[PDB]
């Protein structure tokens, strides 16, 4: 977030909605965003094998 | 008509019910612009260009 | 110091249904506490006149079919329960159907009365595909407030009612959709002053001037327990 | 799940909000400052506290 | 707080404290408008190359 | 193809509008998902069950 | 129907067996609620009978789950009609394809409370408007046997009732067709004789 | 088809001189939010009333400035004026004056009185002095008007730019400090979706919460009168 201010810009937290129910502890987490947004990953085999 | 949570939506990853809302709209939109021009009494060629 | 009045400038009539009114002056801060109190009386407390029985000859449930006639008599139902109807000098009224031949039957076919109209002539009842068949009818029409479904008021009155009259929910209220805005008031004096603009839809069956008296009626009849206290 | 999601965002902060700057006198007026739409929930003040 | 305030005060406190802590999550909810759409899950521009 | 679809119709490209509460006349502070979902009623009636 | 498909519902509802489909094309003679006659054509027309078509809809029938089954005519009275064509709908079917619910307005946000984990908030215009009404059809059954003493008997000469609860019986014994019942009313009334009994 | 359930105003509660609870009940569904947030969008922001709007001080001139023999800065003194009760009768502007040496509080007690403004709390503390030495000389203006409004609108929505030594305070005019609704389900004997609406109310001394309360519903009330019939 670059909202700026009186005089120019700056940083601060996101108001985004999935960061702000992933950070407050409300429901969700990294490792979900990450499937969400991010990619899946590596899938085992029903052996064990990835 | 309904009021749905959207805290259930991250935390199972069933993005497809977000995706239909949003398409669902558009269908419907379309609907109301063929409905107005049957009220409004346009003649069959701005019907069938539409 | 004392505060300004409104004063009901316009009504703009788009449509037969549809509508638009115009309320100014009002001071600062009052085009959104009467406009939210106008719309919640608006949507739930105005008077109208709908459906409440039918009888058909030959009939015993609506579960049933009739022989020349294309729908259930559910569906048939369920278009008469979709009538508007404006009734004059009473709170109670019984209307009669006739029709015999091959097409529809619409509102239009309706005995005529003299103090009851109906604003919408070609609202479709039913289909009539034989040469041979005929279809007999009376409607009852009451005037009311609210919604009362038909398992409702069965459980009003206990006494024996004949097998063949069917039982219609009732939903009474004419208006259907209410919008409002808040837009700056031209007076030469001061610029501190808004309008208050009302757009509304209905079914026919009520004027959006004398709908607004009644709102405004029951709001202040209600504040009276305040005005005067204990 | 929603106690935890509106008890953060009415304790979070942001920068150049509306009504940024003011000294208040207790909680009481900052409760009809924010009820009045004069004051954002986010703006950072100073406030009288017993 | 639940649980500083029942080893400060006491159990009734604390059974007050919890349904006022309630209410106020669930108005203050309400009132914030939170949802979720489609512009809500941001794909980094720079996994295309990762990859 | 959705966005395309939203445009045809004079619809809102992000999919969301703002609301007002019926109770209060006030607005919501962000805007809303706002579409047409079809919904099933299952044969688990509670009138079966008590 | 849904607004949002797969192209997938028409298939299902014709290969269901639960829809009236055309064996042959022709011209619809007559249309009625609860049957359908379709004049064929000469093409398609065996050299050696009337051909006309009959099909004798379905209505207000009991599923094995209590539900109502219950057809209705799609097509009107004087229009063409091909071989496959469908004639008249089922339960859940829309002008040839399947529909098992209402599509509804939704909005996604949290409200004081109502949805906490999964439930739901409705408005009352959903309710006014009949769109998740359902018609559920049930079976009772009263059955005469022999017993040692004598047979019982299906009477309407019920004793130690009032002659208000014998109203909606004909004189068979046996309720009317119409009636409107509640919990506690009699639909077939039965006497069986009875062992002498001390005091 | 006219006539509605009409409420009856039982159980006015008084937790203290300036404080109370107003229970309403019984009244059709979905009126205790029409009432409720009528009358608390008028006791809030259209409220009439007076109050300090600026203050004149001597050698203590800048806005950041410091006066010495007291233990606080001006700033709070800015803050301390805002809880002033006062009942104006007659105008719509006083002056006043303020003035004291020694040790110890400086309270409302203590200021140069008239015949037409009256104090609500003399026990209003104002400012401490440390030293005997110390002094404070003050010019506070008390304005009416209406609702509140802040000291940044003020000073931007006029530019009569005067000599230093305005310290602008912002102006609570309404007496209403907190007010606050919430409704309930109630029963008449065999309906049972009507409403109970409760009020609890919270005002400076100038005036009783009930008082406040009949003035509001009398505001509402006289705004209608070009519709009912």
């Amino acid at each position: 977030t670059v909202i700026n201010r009186d005089g120019q810009e700056e940083k601060q937290v996101s108001f985004n909605s999935i960061y702000m129910m992933a950070d407050s502890g409300a429901r969700g987490s990294a490792a979900q965003i990450r499937q969400l947004a991010g990619m899946r990953g590596l899938m085992a085999k029903p052996d064990g094998s990835i | 008509d309904i009021v749905l949570n959207p805290l259930g939506v991250p935390s199972r990853m069933n993005i497809g019910q977000i995706l239909e809302t949003h398409l669902g709209m558009a269908a419907k939109g379309i609907g109301d612009k063929i409905n107005a021009m049957l009220k409004q009494q346009q003649e069959v060629a701005k019907l069938r260009e539409f | 110091t004392e505060f300004l009045k409104p004063r009901l400038v316009d009504i703009e009539q788009v449509s037969s249904t549809h509508a638009k009114v115009t309320l100014e002056p009002l001071e600062r801060g009052f085009g959104h506490t009467l406009g939210n109190a106008l719309r919640r009386i608006l949507l739930s407390s105005m008077p109208g006149c709908a459906v409440t029985e039918v009888e058909i000859d030959g009939v015993l449930h609506e579960y049933s079919t009739k022989e020349g006639v294309q729908e259930d008599i559910l569906e048939i139902l369920l278009n008469l329960k979709g009538l508007a109807v404006r009734v004059q000098g009473k709170d109670e009224v019984i209307l009669t159907l006739n029709k015999s031949g091959i097409g529809p039957v619409t509102a239009a076919d309706i005995t005529h009365d003299g103090d009851v109209e109906i604003v919408k002539p070609q609202h479709v009842i039913c289909h009539l595909t034989d040469e041979n068949a005929s279809i007999s009818m009376r409607i009852k029409v009451q005037r009311g407030r609210g919604y009362v479904p038909a398992s409702t008021r069965i459980h009003s009155e206990e006494d024996e009612r004949p097998i063949g009259r069917l039982l219609v929910d009732a939903c009474y209220s004419p208006v259907e959709r209410i919008a409002y805005n808040v837009e700056a008031a031209r007076v030469e004096q001061r610029t501190d002053l808004d309008k208050l603009v009302i757009e509304m839809e209905t079914n026919g069956t009520i004027d959006p001037e004398e709908a607004i008296r009644r709102a405004a009626t029951i709001l202040a009849e209600q504040l009276e327990a305040f005005v005067d206290l204990r | 799940q929603d106690v935890v999601l509106g008890l953060y965002y009415m304790t979070r902060d942001c920068v150049n909000a509306k009504g940024e700057g003011m000294v208040l006198t207790g909680p009481k007026e900052a409760e009809r400052l924010y009820r009045s739409g004069l004051a954002s929930l986010h703006a950072r003040v100073k406030v009288r506290i017993t | 707080m639940l649980n500083t305030c029942y080893r400060i005060l006491g159990l009734k406190p604390t059974v007050i404290f919890a349904d006022q802590i309630m209410y106020t999550g669930f108005a203050y909810a309400a009132r914030s408008g939170a949802s979720v759409g489609i512009d809500d899950m941001v794909i980094p521009e720079k996994k295309h190359e990762i990859i | 193809e959705i966005k395309e679809l939203l445009k045809l119709g004079d619809l809102p490209t992000s999919g969301q509008i703002r609301l007002y509460d019926g109770r209060t006349g006030e607005q919501f502070e962000r805007p809303v998902t706002v579409g047409y979902m079809y919904m099933l009623k299952l044969n688990h009636l509670v009138d079966d069950k008590m | 129907k849904p607004l949002v498909g797969t192209g997938m519902e028409r298939a299902v509802a014709v290969d269901s067996g639960v829809t009236a489909v055309a064996k042959r094309g022709g011209v619809v003679q007559y249309v009625d609620a609860s049957r359908i006659v379709i004049k064929v054509n000469e093409d398609e027309m065996y050299p050696g009978e009337a051909g006309i078509d009959i099909y004798n809809l379905t209505k207000y029938t009991r599923s094995n789950q209590n539900t109502c089954i219950n057809q209705m005519p799609c097509v009107s009275l004087g229009e063409p009609v091909e071989r496959g064509d469908v004639l008249a709908d089922g339960p859940s079917t829309d002008l040839g394809e399947l529909a098992l619910g209402q599509n509804m307005r939704v909005a996604f946000m949290p409200w004081n409370g109502y949805n906490f984990e999964d439930s739901i908030l409705v408005s009352e215009r959903v309710v006014q408007e009949d769109r998740f009404t359902t018609i559920h059809i049930q079976e009772l059954a009263c059955v005469s046997r022999d017993t040692k003493l004598g047979p019982e008997e299906i009477t309407a000469d019920i004793p130690n009732v009032g002659e208000a609860a014998l109203s909606k019986l004909d004189e068979s014994g046996i309720v009317y067709i119409g009636a409107e019942v509640t919990g506690g009313d009699i639909l077939v009334g039965k006497v069986t004789p009875k062992g002498e009994t001390q005091l």
